[PDB]
DNA sequence: CATGGGTGCGCCAGACAGGG
DNA sequence: CCCTGTCTGGCGTCCTCTCACCCCATG
């Protein structure tokens, strides 16, 4: 019934903390959608690494962020208080569109 | 009640340091007002003078 | 000419005393001197006759009627009574903050889990009468969803 | 305090507490949507006599 | 589920009418 | 106004030891 996305650009953080975010909802809602993941935006900078001249010697970046979903089933007052208020993992968005 | 002839907010807390339920369960900040439900952080002869 | 009273009951009865009241009509056959019963007041279109004051006071679970004196008891010297009347009609269909919550605009909530918290209403659904406002929770403004009525304009 | 049962044996000074709030209540519905003289006449004169 | 409204005591004493 | 009758209030011993029972009612 409520859409829980979250952002991070850890895979193994924002994974981690999607096993918990579940575990304090199925410990009182006792029914979750599932985890669900969403394609990742990698945004790429690549650019000049020479003070001056030499614009052949380039560095590649990427910034990896990720997206999951969970979209939790039951809107029982319990389970809203124990994700809305119960955010974790600093460092880690967490958005949700009722 | 949230706001009756028995409140947390206008009194205080039943319990001893507690605030209400999740919030400041040891001894460091006693009297932050937590937002899920308004109540003092006091003892348990306060609302008996209050 | 019938102008109108107002009876008091044993609140919580009172539309058993508005059936008993139409009874005791029917059965003491003074149907000439009874209008309407509209519904722990009751309202009733009726003329002073003495045996009609005795009628209405021996329907039972009725107290008395409320006036300035028991011997000439007050017909109805509206001041809300208007109001009253507009504004059942009024809350049958209306809104209370009328979702003036803009985007950017700060709203109070004091309802669900949420209650009593401020946040900023970032989107504005008129048409599904609902405003898209986060409410700061550890820090983190959780957007929500909340009623006009669920939520205050700040 | 509750007896051994459970019910709460409830003090006479929360029935007269409770009493004046609930007609506090009703008649300041009574001033907002309100209602004739009469009505609020009996009104202010219940809570005068809670 | 939650709220909503008897008729066997006797003296003192002072305040309120009530004549006087 | 100066006395007379009425009308309501205020009050009546101290410690203890058991028991029994604490708001219906219902659309």
């Amino acid at each position: 019934r409520i859409r829980i996305r979250l952002k991070a650009f850890d895979h193994r953080l924002i994974d981690q903390a999607t096993a918990e975010i579940v575990e304090t909802a199925k410990r009182t809602g006792a029914q979750v959608r599932g985890p669900i993941p969403l394609p990742t935006r990698k945004e790429r900078f690549t650019v000049l690494i020479s003070p001056h001249v030499n614009k052949d010697a380039r560095d590649q970046y990427e910034i990896r962020t990720h997206l999951r979903l969970v979209d939790i089933v039951e809107p029982t007052e319990k389970t809203v208080d124990a994700l809305m208020r119960l955010d974790l993992a600093a460092g880690v968005d967490v958005q949700i569109s009722l | 009640e949230r706001d009756g002839l028995f409140c947390a907010r206008i009194f205080g807390p039943v319990k001893d340091y507690e605030c209400l339920c999740g919030k400041y369960k040891r001894l460091k900040h006693r009297g932050v007002i937590c937002e899920k439900c308004g109540v003092e952080v006091t003892q348990t002869k306060v609302r008996r003078e209050r | 000419k019938k102008r109108w009273y107002v009876v008091q009951a044993f609140s919580g009865f009172e539309g058993r005393v508005a059936t008993s009241l139409r009874e005791h009509i029917k059965l003491h056959n003074m149907e000439d001197l009874f209008g309407e019963v509209m519904v722990g007041y009751v309202l009733v279109q009726m003329v002073m006759n003495d045996a009609s004051w005795h009628l209405v006071r021996s329907v039972p679970r009725v107290m008395g009627f409320i006036g300035g004196t028991s011997d000439r008891p007050a017909p109805i010297s509206d001041k809300e009574v208007d109001a009253i009347m507009n504004r059942l009609q009024q809350v049958g269909d209306k809104p209370r903050p009328k979702t003036l919550f803009e985007p950017g605009e700060m709203v109070r909530v004091n309802d669900g889990p949420f209650a009593d918290f401020n946040g900023v209403v970032e989107e504005v659904d008129y048409e599904k009468s609902r405003l898209k406002v986060s409410v700061s929770i550890f820090g983190r403004a959780t957007p929500v969803e909340l009623d006009f009525s669920q939520v205050e304009k700040a | 305090v509750p007896l051994d049962g459970g019910r709460f044996a409830t003090s006479d000074l929360n029935d007269l507490y409770r009493r004046v709030i609930n007609r506090n209540n009703r008649l300041k519905r009574l001033l907002d949507l309100a209602a004739p003289d009469i009505i609020v006449r009996n009104e202010k004169r219940m809570l005068q006599e809670a």
